[PDB]
């Protein structure tokens, strides 16, 4: 049994937009209380209604959202949370919960004017010079990225362990940079990093050799 | 009738 | 309804105990409508405690909650690595007269584990990048604790601009952190120096890596 969130995207203020709260393993014709609750990038979280599976079938809003949000059962396995002019003060992860027990793993939204500016990737590895033996760290730079996230993966996930991806940072352009490193046998796997930004539909790889000379 | 939220198993 | 959260962080020992309090503007329903959550970043809240004092299936018997009213507490025992987080209060009220719930504003717990000296990487910009008009130099401290302090230098002089630091969420098995420190420099300014210079300086000892530009 679980839930996911999906529809979080970049959208214009004044906006409208609609999410949807998936279930699986289990239906909205059993009685449970399926509430969404929203988190802005470092802020806490804040609970904005819900809306009762069974009889009495009772909606219900904090004051801020009521009557400008609303959440419905749509089917036996999905619910939605409806929101109207949109401002950057709702830029948040949108969670769904049953019961605040069973919950999605968030779905992102970003109410912004800004124009979306795909990532460019650099390769990371020591300098030709540095010396032998047995590991190597290498990586990739992603630079220059609006709005966030990206996601990166290693040989198209089939590299997991000795894999650190630094959180994010706004710099003094405005836009996002990120470093992901990865920690491999020397002198062996040509490694390649593979970076997706969904706000510009792009995906880029890069492979990164060790250092030779 | 809804007294509140509901929070853990029911 | 507001509930009232603290402290809004606090630093504890591995194997100590550890406690945060809830304070509400108005009793929760029932007088035990309330409940505790852990978050780690970039995760779903998991609940940890309802009605108060209640365990979640399956939540570990070190963490308990207490209270009632408008007054609750929360207490981690023998407090581990995996234990550092942020941890919110969320209570349920009457629907008729108010809002029906409110979540309090998060407790960041970090835990102190046993020390460990970084290691440091550098690395130079890779070449497509001077073509661009601007470059970013990387520097990556490695599994250490407690918190470091990163310092640049240009050729002996220490820079002031231009730098951002990024630092990894705590491991769950020995607490360390990783760091990214990355220098942006224009190519002008860039092909206008020889030695490039990241110090890592933790306590007062310090781990030191360096390149030269035409070297690479
Ligand atoms: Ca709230
Ligand atoms: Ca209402
Ligand atoms: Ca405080």
């Amino acid at each position: 049994q679980s839930l996911e969130e999906s529809g979080g995207d970049l959208v214009q203020p004044g906006a409208s937009l609609t999410l949807t709260c998936k279930a699986s393993g289990f239906s909205f014709g059993n009685n449970y209380d399926m509430c969404w609750v929203r988190q802005a990038p470092g802020k806490g979280l804040e609970w904005i209604g819900c809306i009762e599976t069974g009889s009495s079938d009772s909606a219900a809003y904090a004051t801020w959202a009521k009557g400008r949000f609303t959440i419905s059962k749509t089917s036996s396995t999905t619910v939605t949370l409806q929101m109207t002019s949109l401002t950057a003060a709702d830029t948040a992860t949108y969670f769904c919960a049953r019961n605040f027990d069973l919950w999605g793993p968030g779905t992102l939204v970003i109410v912004s004017s800004g124009q979306p500016k795909a990532p460019s990737v650099f390769p990371l590895a020591p300098c030709c010079g540095d010396t032998p033996s047995s590991t190597v760290t290498l990586g990739c730079l992603v630079k220059g990225y609006l709005p966030e996230p990206v996601t990166v993966t290693w040989n198209s996930g089939t590299l997991t362990n000795g894999v650190r991806t630094f959180p994010s940072v706004r710099q003094s352009s405005g836009l996002y940079s990120l470093s992901s490193v990865v920690s491999v046998t020397s002198s062996s796997q040509p490694v390649t990093c593979n970076v997706a930004h969904p706000a510009t539909n792009t995906k880029v790889d890069k492979t990164v050799a060790p250092s030779t000379c | 009738t809804r007294k509140s939220i509901h929070i853990g198993p029911g | 309804q507001v509930l009232t959260q603290t402290p809004s962080s606090v630093s504890t020992a591995v194997g100590s105990a550890v406690t945060i309090n809830c304070q509400s503007s108005q009793n929760v329903y029932s007088n035990n409508n309330l409940a505790w959550f852990q978050q780690k970043p970039g995760q779903p809240p998991r609940l940890l405690i309802y009605d108060a004092s209640k365990l979640a299936s399956g939540v570990p018997s070190r963490f308990k909650g207490s209270g009632s009213g408008t007054q609750f507490t929360f207490t981690i025992s023998d407090v581990q690595c995996d234990d550092a987080a942020t941890f919110y209060c969320l209570g349920g009220y009457d629907c008729s007269s108010g809002d029906c719930a409110a979540f309090g504003g998060g407790t960041e717990v970090v835990v102190r584990g046993d020390p460990v000296a970084p290691t440091v990487l550098i690395f130079p910009p890779a070449a497509d990048q001077v073509a661009t008009g601007t470059v970013t130099i990387v520097c990556v401290a490695n599994k250490y604790f407690p918190d470091v302090t990163v310092t640049w230098e240009v050729d002996g002089t220490t820079q002031t601009t231009g730098i951002e630091n990024s630092k990894t969420p705590q491991n769950s098995a020995d607490c360390t952190y990783n760091l990214s420190s990355t220098l942006t420099l224009t190519s002008t300014q860039y092909n206008s120096h020889k030695e490039y210079t990241c110090k890592v300086t933790q306590g007062t000892t310090s781990v030191v890596q360096s390149f030269n530009r035409g070297d690479c």
